[PDB]
RNA sequence: GGUUGCGGCCAUAUCUACCAGAAAGCACCGUUUCCCGUCCGAUCAACUGUAGUUAAGCUGGUAAGAGCCUGACCGAGUAGUGUAGUGGGUGACCAUACGCGAAACUCAGGUGCUGCAAUCU
RNA sequence: GAGAACAGAAAUCUCCAGUAGAACAAAAGGGUAAAAGCCCCCUUGAUUUUGAUUUUCAGUGUGAAUACAAACCAUGAAAGU
RNA sequence: GCCCUGAAAAUGGAUGGCGCUCAAGCGUGUUACCUAUACUCUACCGUCAGGGUUGAUAUGAUGCCCUGACGAGUAGGCAGG
RNA sequence: AAAUAUGUAAGAAGUCCUUGUUACUUAAUUGAACGUGGACAUUUGAAUGAAGAGCUUUUAGUGGGCCAUUUUUGGUAAGCAGAACUGGCGAUGCGGGAUGAACCGAACGUAGAGUUAAGGUGCCGGAAUACACGCUCAUCAGACACCACAAAAGGUGUUAG
RNA sequence: GGAAUACUGCCAGCUGGGACUGAGGACUGCGACGUAAGUCAAGGAUGCUGGCAUAAUGGUUAUAUGCCGCCCGUCUUGAAACACGGACCAAGGAGUCUAACGUCUAUGCGAGUGUUUGGGUGUAAAACCCAUACGCGUAAUGAAAGUGAACGUAGGUUGGGG
RNA sequence: GAAAUUGUUGAAAGGGAAGGGCAUUUGAUCAGACA
C-alpha cells in the first residue's frame, strides 16, 4: 500500500538475495534493455514471472 | 490507473567495471550483491535514481 | 562477489583490556566490567574505559586542580575520581575535605589529602561505597600539556615548535625566523 | 613556453554581455550588505579594482566583513581531499546578493502561518516538502474526442 | 630518454579513499581578517556589557 | 522481435489548465508485449507531433484478435525500410490467416531478402486485399487459380534412430 | 492627466519621415556695469524677466516603417547530447533502447513602465 | 559626405553624419565615450608604519595583485579619488 | 540482398581441427539444452562485530555460551605462531 | 545557445518580540556588532542510504606505468607520440573469445546440492544432425564483437523492390 | 443470441517420481489438532531390517585412464621467452652493534627525577648501602643591555562525558 | 658415516622428454574401530 510508514518499514526488511531464474532468463543476452529482448530496465509487471523464478 | 507507486529491483549486473555515479546509487538502494532485490517507492527523487542504474 | 560500501574486517580501534600487565590493574577491571555489566549505570562504563587508557592519557590531577572542583556549586560534598595518579601542589594554601578515589596517590598528594582530614580510597573502596557512582565528581588531567604537542602539526605558520635539541639563538633562528632573513616561516 | 597569468583563459569570462556595455547602474552600490550574507560572485570586467579571481567566478560564499568599498567574502575551495577556507576582498560591483535561500525564507514564513492557523484550530498540518509523486487515477472523456489514428509516413526527399 | 609528462589519471580516485571531507562548520568562526576600526571599537563594546551583565549579580 | 501481437495504443498530451482535453491520438501497434509497444507507440508520435513520454501520458492500451481468424487472406503491405546505402519504402503481398501472422513472416521477409533488422522497419499500413485481381504479386497470384493442386515430390521421412535396416523411399 | 527638479529600471525608452500640442512649466530669447571665460559673451560667467517666440528643443500621434521587446504543439521533439548492446557497415559512418534538448526560421501580439517633491484648466 | 584663394590624392578653414569602426608605450585578450581616449590646470600617494588576503602553492618562498587599519599629503566647490 | 570479377610472395597449413551445400553457410524468429572460483540453500575453518556469563561446592576469564556479516592480492605494514 | 559536468541553500548554530553595551557609525539611542529577558519541539521542515561519526600521532612502499570505450592534439600512417573523464591491467586467479596482461562474464576460505552468466550444443566436446520463413552453389564459397584487413568500379548469376 | 476455448494471472487446491543434506543434543519458544486426556510434520532424524566384522570400508603408495598443467629467480608497462643467473649435492652465506634521537607503549617515582664518576660494603666484575654535586624538568623573551607572567571565583561565550 | 653420485638385487612403467593437479580402477602396504 506505501503506507505513511513504508520507509521504516521497507528499511527493515534485509535485500532480499534471489537465486538466479530457474527457468533461465528468457533471452541470449541480459544486458541490452527488456524492450530490446535483453533483460534489463523497468519490464513492468513482467517483474513477476522473473521474480517468482528467483525465488 | 494510477502509476504505480510501488516498485521491485533486483540487480542484474555482476560487481565490477561499474561507473562511479550508478555505483553508487546501486549502493544507496541497498543492491551491492547480484540477484539481490528491494522495494522502492515510486516518486521524482527515486525516479532518477532507477534511470541512473537502468542498465544494471 | 559484494560492492563493499566499508574497509572490511575493521578493529573498533579502541582497548578492550588494559595493555598492562599488573595483576591489581587486572582485578580492578574484573570489578568494573562486572559492574558495567549488571549496573546500568554510566559512571561504571567510563570507569571501565579510564582503566585502559595508557600512561599518555591519564595525565595527573593535582590536588589544586581538585581543590578548584570543588568549589563548583553544590560540588563540595561530592568524592572526587581520578582514574591515575594524583600529585600534590605546593601551590593552593588551603585544600579542603573531600574524600577523592584515585589510583594512585603520590607521597606530597595524600599527605595534603589527610592533613586537612580528608580521606584517600582506591577505586574498589570507591564501588562499594557508591557502586552506581552516587555523588562523584570525575576529573581528567590535562592530556594535552604533553611536552610532545608542542611540536606536532609543525609547519609554515602553525607557531608549532621545532624539533631541536641545543636552543639559543644560532639554533634555528634565521633564515626563515625573521624578514631580516630571507623570509618569516 | 606556457602562460599560466592571473588572469589567463577569462577572455570571455569577464566579458560584457552584449549591449550591456558601459557605466555599471546605481542599484549596485546602493545595495547594502551585512556579516551573515550569501552572496553570488560574478566579476565585472569594467572594474579592474577588487576583482575575484576567475576560480571565483559563479561561485556562492558568506560575508565575513565589511568595508569601504568592499565586502569581503569566504569561500570553501576544495584542494587535493579536502576543503580549505578562502576569504576574498572584492569590490561591490563584483557581488549580488544571493537568491539561494529565498525559497526557504519563504518557506519558514509560510511553515510558521500553517503551523499557528494549524494548531489554533486543532493541529493536523504536513509541513514538510514532497517529492513528485506519480499521479492518480482519472477518466478521459470521448465527448467532442474521438482518437485520431495516426500511422508512420513514408520516405520522402524534398530538396 | 622521453617518460610521461602528467596526467590527472587515478587522482580523484586517491581522493576519494579518505575524502573529499566537508569544509568544517564552527559556531562563532574567526575575526581574522575583519576590520580593526570595528574589532577596536567591538572590543569595547563587549567589555561593556561584560561589566553590566556582572553589575547584574550583585 | 517475437511471435506478434496488435495492439491498440491510445495516448494524449499531458493536461494544463489552459488546454484541459486534449487530443486523443491511436495506433496501432504489432509488439510482442504490451511494453514494447507502447516503447513503439510514444517512438512515432515523437516523429510526429510535438510530445515525449515524459510530457505524455497514455490513455489506453487494447489488443486487437483477427476478426476472422480461420479464413485465408491476401494482404499488401506498405512497408518503409531503412538500408545501409539509404531508406526506401517498399509494398509486399502476403497470403496468410491474421494480421499477426502477415506481420510475423514480413519481418522474416525483410530479414532474408534484405538484411532489415527489426529497427529498421517500419510498417506503413497492412490491409486485405478485397477483390482478387488487386493482388498484384504473382507470388501470390500463382496460388488463386481455380482448382489449384500440387504434388510434394521426393518427401523426406525424419529418422528417429542413427541406423536403418531397409533404403530410404521419397516416394509420395 | 500635463509639466518641472531629482531619479529607478536602462531601446516596449533607440532610429527614419511627417502631423498635432490648451493652461502652466521648460525653453528659445534680451543686456554686458559687475564676478568669470573665450581667437569669437557661440560655449562658459554675470544682469534682466523687462523687450520677443512655439520656429526649434520637449511632449504626443501617425507608418502592411528600420530596430527592439514578448509569445506560440511555427520550425522541431529536428540539430546536438548523457546512458546501452558480442547492434548494422570494409570503412566513412549509421540505426535502435532509457533520458535531456536547442538556434535559425515562420507566425501573432507590443512600442516605455514607474518612485519622490513642486506646479498647472 | 558637402563646402573655402594659390591647394593638387595629401596642407589649413567650416558644417553634417559618426556605438567607437579610434586611441589608451609594448604581445594579445579584456575594458573604456560629459571616459579609461584628446587639451588644459594644480601636483608627487611612485611617500611612512607594520599585519591580513588572492593567484602560483606544499596552501613554503619569490614575483605580482586585492581590501582595511594608523600617518603625512595631493587634488577638487564638493561627494570623493 | 547473397554470389561472382576486381583479388600478386616467398618452408607446407589452417572458419581452432575434421568436415559441412533445402548446411554443420548468411539474415531473422521460437523453444529446449549444456556449464564459472558468480547467485541461492547447508556444513565446516578463520576475521570482525554485537549480546549473555565470576554465585559456590572442579579442570581454561587473554576464557565459556548465543547471534550476524565478511574472506582476491604484488610493494608494503601489523599480528599470531 | 545546449546535453554532461559545476557553486550555494533545504532550520534548535532556527525564527519572532521586548530593549542593554560601545571609544565604531548616525543629523539623531540613528545604525552596526555582541548581548540580558520572552514565544513556538520534533512532519523540526525534501529523497535514499548509513557494519556509525569525529579527531591525533607516527611510519612503509611508490614517485619508469601500460591498456579499453568516449572526448582529443601532432603525424599519410603506426602494435607511433601526447592530453581529458571513467573503467581496467600492473597487483588477479576463475568461465568465455582455440591461442593472448588489458575484451566479454564474473572477482577467489574448505566443501555439498541447485540455478545461471558470457559463450555454446554435427564429431572433436558437456549440450536439439531442434523447430520456422527466406537467402546463398563460388574451377581459391562462407562461417560471429575487440580480431588477426580489403577498395573504387563492374556482372543478361539469382533474389526482392 | 448463447456457450466453449486459447492467452495471461491468482489459490494460505490436492497429489506422484528424483536428488543432496540430517548441523544441534534434557527441558525452556511460537503454534497446530482435539470435548477431553492427549497428540503432532510446531526453536535441525528417527524408526524397522540386513551384511561384514574384515583390508570389507578407509589411509598411504606405485601404475593406468579422462581432463587439466610452459621454468624458477629477477628487473620490467609486458617473461615460458630467441632477456640474465642457475649442471649436481653438502656445509658456510646478507638490516648488525654502538653514539645521539622522534612517535608510541610498559614500569618506577612525580614538581621533581636520575644509587652504579666516586664512596661504603660484599658469600667479590653480582647483590646491598650512600654524602656532595651534576643533568634534565620546574619561565619566558630579546641581537643585546635587559625585563619577566591573576582586573576577575585564574575571565566571558558555544558544544561537552560524568 | 647424510647428500649428490655409483654397483648389485627386487619391483614397475616407457610409440619424439620427464615431473605435476582433481578423480577413480588395479596391485602393494597399513592404521583404527568391533566385541
Ligand atoms: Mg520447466
Ligand atoms: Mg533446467
Ligand atoms: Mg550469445
Ligand atoms: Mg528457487
Ligand atoms: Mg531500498
Ligand atoms: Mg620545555
Ligand atoms: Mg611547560
Ligand atoms: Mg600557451
Ligand atoms: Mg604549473
Ligand atoms: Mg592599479
Ligand atoms: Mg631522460
Ligand atoms: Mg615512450
Ligand atoms: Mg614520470
Ligand atoms: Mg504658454
Ligand atoms: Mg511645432
Ligand atoms: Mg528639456
Ligand atoms: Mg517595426
Ligand atoms: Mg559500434
Ligand atoms: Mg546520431
Ligand atoms: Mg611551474
Ligand atoms: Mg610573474
Ligand atoms: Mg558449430
Ligand atoms: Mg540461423
Ligand atoms: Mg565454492
Ligand atoms: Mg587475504
Ligand atoms: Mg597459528
Ligand atoms: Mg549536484
Ligand atoms: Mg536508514
Ligand atoms: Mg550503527
Ligand atoms: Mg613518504
Ligand atoms: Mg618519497
Ligand atoms: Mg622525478
Ligand atoms: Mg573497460
Ligand atoms: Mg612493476
Ligand atoms: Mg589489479
Ligand atoms: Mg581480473
Ligand atoms: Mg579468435
Ligand atoms: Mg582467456
Ligand atoms: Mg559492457
Ligand atoms: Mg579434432
Ligand atoms: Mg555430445
Ligand atoms: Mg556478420
Ligand atoms: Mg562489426
Ligand atoms: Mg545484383
Ligand atoms: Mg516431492
Ligand atoms: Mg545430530
Ligand atoms: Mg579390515
Ligand atoms: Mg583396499
Ligand atoms: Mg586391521
Ligand atoms: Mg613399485
Ligand atoms: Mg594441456
Ligand atoms: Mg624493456
Ligand atoms: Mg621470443
Ligand atoms: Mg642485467
Ligand atoms: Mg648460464
Ligand atoms: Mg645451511
Ligand atoms: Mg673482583
Ligand atoms: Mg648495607
Ligand atoms: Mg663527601
Ligand atoms: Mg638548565
Ligand atoms: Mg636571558
Ligand atoms: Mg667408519
Ligand atoms: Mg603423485
Ligand atoms: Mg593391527
Ligand atoms: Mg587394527
Amino acid at each position: 500500500t506505501v503506507g505513511p510508514h513504508f520507509k521504516q518499514a521497507n528499511n527493515f526488511l534485509w535485500p532480499f538475495k534471489l537465486s538466479n531464474p530457474s527457468g533461465g532468463w528468457g533471452v541470449p543476452r541480459k544486458f541490452k534493455h527488456f524492450i530490446q529482448g535483453g533483460s534489463f530496465g523497468n519490464r513492468e509487471e513482467f517483474i513477476n514471472k522473473l521474480v517468482k523464478s528467483m525465488n | 490507473e494510477a502509476q504505480h507507486k510501488l516498485v521491485f529491483v533486483v540487480r542484474i549486473k555482476g560487481i565490477n567495471k561499474i561507473p562511479p555515479k550508478p555505483r553508487k546509487v546501486l549502493q544507496l538502494l541497498r543492491l551491492t550483491r547480484i540477484n539481490s532485490g528491494t522495494f522502492v517507492k515510486v516518486t521524482k527523487a527515486t525516479l532518477e535514481l532507477l534511470k541512473l542504474i537502468e542498465p544494471y | 562477489g559484494i560492492d563493499h560500501t566499508s574497509k572490511q574486517h575493521k578493529r573498533s580501534g579502541h582497548r578492550t583490556a588494559p595493555k598492562s600487565d599488573n595483576v591489581y590493574l587486572k582485578l580492578l577491571v574484573k570489578l568494573y566490567t562486572f559492574l558495567a555489566r549488571r549496573t546500568d549505570a554510566p559512571f561504571n562504563k567510563v570507569v571501565l574505559k579510564a582503566l585502559f587508557l595508557s600512561k599518555i592519557n591519564r595525565p595527573p590531577v593535582s590536588v589544586s586542580r581538585i581543590a578548584r572542583a570543588l568549589k563548583q556549586e553544590g560540588a563540595a560534598n561530592k568524592t572526587v575520581v581520578v582514574v591515575g595518579t594524583v600529585t600534590d601542589d605546593a601551590r593552593i594554601f588551603e585544600f579542603p575535605k573531600t574524600t577523592v578515589a584515585a589510583l594512585r596517590f603520590t607521597a606530597g598528594a595524600r599527605a595534603k589529602i589527610v592533613k586537612a582530614g580528608g580521606e584517600c580510597i582506591t577505586l574498589d573502596q570507591l564501588a562499594v561505597r557508591a557502586p552506581k557512582g552516587q555523588n562523584t565528581l570525575i576529573l581528567r588531567g590535562p592530556r594535552n600539556s604533553r611536552e610532545a604537542v608542542r611540536h606536532f602539526g609543525m609547519g609554515p605558520h602553525k607557531g608549532k615548535a621545532p624539533r631541536i635539541l641545543s636552543t639559543g639563538r644560532k639554533f634555528e633562528r634565521a633564515r626563515g625566523r625573521r624578514r631580516s632573513k630571507g623570509f618569516k616561516v | 613556453g606556457k602562460s599560466h597569468g592571473y588572469r589567463s583563459r577569462t577572455r570571455y569570462m569577464f566579458q560584457r554581455d552584449f549591449r550591456k556595455h558601459g557605466a555599471v547602474h546605481l542599484s549596485t552600490y546602493l545595495k547594502v550588505y551585512k556579516v551573515g550574507d550569501i552572496v553570488d560572485i560574478k566579476a565585472n570586467g569594467s572594474i579592474q579594482k577588487g576583482m575575484p579571481h576567475k576560480f571565483y567566478q559563479g561561485k556562492t560564499g558568506v560575508v565575513y566583513n565589511v568595508t569601504k568599498s568592499s565586502v569581503g567574502v569566504i569561500i570553501n575551495k576544495m584542494v587535493g581531499n579536502r576543503y580549505l577556507e578562502k576569504r576574498l576582498n572584492l569590490r561591490v560591483e563584483h557581488i549580488k546578493h544571493s537568491k539561494c535561500r529565498q525559497e526557504f525564507l519563504e518557506r519558514v514564513k509560510a511553515n510558521a502561518a500553517k503551523r499557528a492557523e494549524a494548531k489554533a484550530q486543532g493541529v493536523a498540518v504536513q509541513l514538510k516538502r514532497q517529492p513528485a509523486q506519480p499521479r492518480e487515477s482519472r477518466i478521459v472523456s470521448t465527448e467532442g474526442n474521438v482518437p485520431q489514428t495516426l500511422a508512420p509516413v513514408p520516405y520522402e526527399t524534398f530538396i | 630518454a622521453k617518460s610521461k609528462n602528467h596526467t590527472a589519471h587515478n587522482q580523484t580516485r586517491k581522493a576519494h579513499r579518505n575524502g573529499i571531507k566537508k569544509p568544517k562548520t564552527y559556531k562563532y568562526p574567526s575575526l581574522k581578517g575583519v576590520d580593526p576600526k570595528f574589532r577596536r571599537n567591538h572590543k569595547h563594546a563587549l567589555h561593556g556589557t561584560a561589566k553590566a551583565l556582572a553589575a547584574a549579580k550583585k | 522481435m517475437a511471435h506478434f501481437k496488435e495492439y491498440q495504443v491510445i495516448g494524449r498530451r499531458l493536461p494544463t489548465e489552459s488546454v484541459p482535453e486534449p487530443k486523443l491520438f491511436r495506433m496501432r501497434i504489432f509488439a510482442s508485449n504490451e511494453v514494447i509497444a507502447k516503447s513503439r507507440y510514444w517512438y512515432f508520435l515523437q516523429k510526429l507531433h510535438k510530445v515525449k513520454k515524459a510530457s505524455g501520458e497514455i490513455v489506453s492500451i487494447n489488443q486487437i484478435n483477427e476478426a476472422h481468424p480461420t479464413k485465408v487472406k491476401n494482404f499488401g503491405v506498405w512497408v518503409r525500410y531503412d538500408s545501409r546505402s539509404g531508406t526506401h519504402n517498399m509494398y509486399k503481398e502476403i497470403r496468410d490467416v491474421s494480421r499477426v501472422a502477415a506481420v510475423e513472416t514480413l519481418y522474416q521477409d525483410m530479414a532474408a531478402r534484405h538484411r532489415a533488422r527489426f529497427r529498421s522497419i517500419h510498417i506503413l499500413k497492412v490491409a486485405e486485399i478485397e477483390k482478387t485481381a488487386d493482388v498484384k504479386r504473382q507470388y501470390v497470384k500463382q496460388f488463386l487459380t481455380k482448382d489449384l493442386k500440387f504434388p510434394l515430390p521426393h518427401r523426406v521421412q525424419k529418422s528417429t534412430k542413427t541406423f536403418s535396416y531397409k533404403r530410404p523411399s521419397t516416394f509420395y
